[PDB]
């Protein structure tokens, strides 16, 4: 009596080619698929289009699920259940900038600007000038000159100004001060809720501006090591990779 | 029985012919390669029934670029494609980047199919971006001398 | 032009599709859009998901005839054991017949 | 339907008022093929111009009835929060023309998850309509469901 | 099946013969090169069915214009061409300038 | 145009480019050869299974 | 049409595509034989009944 | 089988045609030289099955 008809599960070759959607395991697991009947299938094959509709299919048309990226940032719901994974055309929208830090390194040798009171037409009112470039809740450019002028020993004034903004004033208020320990540490001051301008129909931008890691140095440049943010403008869409461990990316 | 092997002997037929193509169209500007793509058949049986063709598909990675002094040979490396009209005027799309003229001055490729461009309307003309292609023509007409206006 | 002006005479429109894979290729080296292909967006060089362009360098094939020459003889062979899984089972249904 | 993205930063056309034929009166204009109850095509244009920030009065041209008249009025104002969020006027009802003795067709048009894109142009996304020529017959295919089906 | 590659051998036959011409044809005076371009085949099938010439074409860049001790040597240096009639009346056109007397 | 008088016009040519083109041509040929032998004895074997 | 001098007019077969058309011909030719030679066998397991 | 020998196969033509572009940039102002680095291929099994 024939007993039965058994596969083996060791993994063939696995074969260098240089297309892109050509993902396929190596060990015991399995591909989850489903077609339009709504029966749920496992595969191992590794032949991935998409269709018109721009969901990942095999070769027979047969729609590849996977767990959704939901959120924003886009991450894994408490329901833990697969779905037909697609990559759209819908563009990323940008989002208003809500985090933005900015590291200073400033020499504590430098002199206090001799040009008194406070201008951004005049170079020597400030000590250092910076820019971070973020983005409101629309999203369009906002280039925010930091401005750095020392007041006195361990003491730096702080200065904003949006430079996009033609309909804003100069600064001549102080936005935040910078005090320094003596061990040329930053203690208090290194954070400030900063509003930027309006533009064209574009509400403002309200973020958290952050002088964290900064150091004040001995003998040197007033220097700007890192700027970080999460403001961006709308990406289309360029294109897209399968990462290592199963999840896919788009550029 | 037999449905498996006679199975297999179309498959790896239909493989010979897409690699022979392949051969065969190398160094051919524009051709991308070929591919086969194969699944097999079960029913209610346990055994297995053989191997069908699931598909032909083309490779769609980049060639290599080859830098010739022509003008006239503009190709591009990345997902786009040309497009391109026939005398028919159905539309078409290609890579492959040999563009002659013809005699009326509207850029052709080898075969003669027309290309298609985004026109230039005006004086001095701008890209008249309205989503709306034509071929394009690259004539000998004059160019319409205008006033000074800012010395 | 031979007043040294020049003037833009258009500008060449690159396509996408949803699928490259889609593309019937028709009789040339032509591609045609289908239905499975997905219907063409439009653009120009640079522009999002669209193609940097070179202006006199020419696109060569994508074949490598190493991997194609490596292919054609494995194809062969299994093609060789196709032919030679019928033809044990040709040698099995004649001892079949004439066992009497 | 129509879905497009919105230049944000598109300055009000300086051509003012509004013009059919003048390409400098209108921020952008799209094309969308429509089909009637007798089956002609019509090239129905959508004129994008924007009034002040956050929207933009779209106007509708038949432009395959010859005899149509030019429009004066708002087709519809796609009208945009902050965060580009299509706010309302984003479907419209609209009556197309008559040609060759035929019926005129009638439509809801939408431009639903239209965003308004900060920096770039104005591009159509997806358009989709369900009017269709007249087709006699290509393939007939037997699906697997025991459903025949012609193409 | 066999179609594609007997293809494939007539189109590099063809390259062959048109680089054996300007290789044979090299180091003559106003003689511009050929070029052999060429285009798949397809049908209904998604298989192929070879490749075909699109074309010979030429390529019409200028030659390195050599001095010469002669007189009557006159070479255009970009893209106009000259004009010749025969004892028919025929218009021909030329590149080079080997013109006796 | 624009004429010059002593000088006369080589060829268009650059037979570096046209000798090793000659081995590209022959060695693509060279393959098609091994394709029409392959679907030769594969054909020679699809006879001779009996 | 025009008519030339010393030149003369070669062959119109190209002798690669007859190279593969003989190869074709001659293995139908092999699989005609191989339906005689089964229509041989079958005719004698008709003959061979009694 | 023929996956390793396709897999060496590729490698050395990728090499040598990095190597030939550093030979055929020499004495390009600027340019930097390009190594291809490998690395070998495994699965489940103990045989190596590439590069």
């Amino acid at each position: 009596k024939v007993a039965g008809i058994t596969q083996d599960f060791t993994d063939g070759t696995t074969t260098n080619t240089g297309r892109g959607l050509d993902v396929a395991i190596s060990q015991n697991g399995f591909f989850r698929l489903v077609d339009s009947n709504g029966s749920v299938f496992y595969s191992r094959n590794g032949q991935f289009k998409l269709d018109e509709n721009r969901n990942l299919v095999n070769m027979q048309g047969m729609q590849l699920t996977g767990y959704p990226a939901t959120g924003t940032p886009p991450t894994i719901q408490q329901g833990a259940n697969p779905a037909p994974i697609t990559i759209p055309n819908t563009l990323m929208a940008a989002k208003s900038t809500t985090t933005a830090s900015m590291q200073i390194n400033l020499n504590s040798t430098d002199p206090v600007p001799s040009k008194t009171p406070f201008s951004v037409s005049d170079a020597d009112s400030y000590n250092k000038k910076g820019t971070v470039t973020v983005y409101d809740s629309q999203g369009n450019a906002h280039d925010m000159n930091v401005y750095f002028v020392k007041t006195k020993d361990n003491e730096w004034a702080v200065y904003t100004h949006d430079s996009s903004d033609p309909a804003a004033t100069a600064p001549t208020t102080a936005s935040t001060t910078l005090k320094f320990n003596e061990n040329g540490i930053l203690e208090s001051g290194g954070t400030v809720n900063i509003t930027t301008g309006t533009i064209n129909g574009a509400t403002a931008a309200t973020f958290s501006l952050s002088f964290l890691n900064s150091m004040q140095q001995n003998t040197g440049a007033n220097n700007i090591v890192a700027t970080n943010q999460n403001g961006y403008k709308p990406g289309d869409l360029v294109s897209y990779q399968i990462n290592n461990d199963g999840t896919v990316v788009g550029n | 029985s037999f449905s498996q092997a006679v199975s297999g002997l179309n498959a790896a037929a239909t493989n010979l012919d897409v690699i022979g193509n392949n051969i065969a169209n190398s160094a051919t500007y524009g051709f991308k390669s070929g591919t086969a793509s194969f699944a097999d058949m079960f029913a209610g049986s346990k055994v297995g029934l053989g191997v069908k063709v699931a598909g032909i598909t083309q490779d769609f990675t980049d060639g290599t670029t080859t830098n010739t002094g022509r003008g006239l040979d503009v190709a591009i490396s990345q997902n786009g494609f040309f497009r391109l009209v026939d005398s028919n005027g159905s539309v078409f799309y290609s890579r492959n980047g040999q563009f002659k003229l013809d005699e009326n001055r509207n850029l052709v490729n080898m075969q003669g199919m027309q290309l298609t461009g985004y026109p230039a309307t005006g004086t001095p003309p701008t890209i008249q971006q309205g989503a709306n292609p034509a071929p394009i023509t690259i004539p000998n007409t004059l160019m319409a001398a205008k006033s000074t206006t800012t010395a | 032009y031979s007043n040294e002006q020049e003037q833009v005479l258009g500008q060449i429109v690159l396509a996408n599709f949803a699928n490259n894979e889609g593309l019937a290729s028709q009789g040339d080296n032509v591609w045609a859009a289908t239905q499975a292909s997905g219907v063409a967006l439009l653009g120009t060089a640079g522009s999002g998901n669209f193609g940097k362009l070179t202006n006199g360098a020419l696109e060569a094939s994508n074949v490598d005839l190493s991997k194609e020459l490596v292919n054609m003889i494995v194809a062969q062979r299994n093609y060789q054991s196709n032919a030679q899984t019928i033809k044990t089972q040709d040698q099995i249904l004649n001892t079949l017949v004439n066992l009497r």
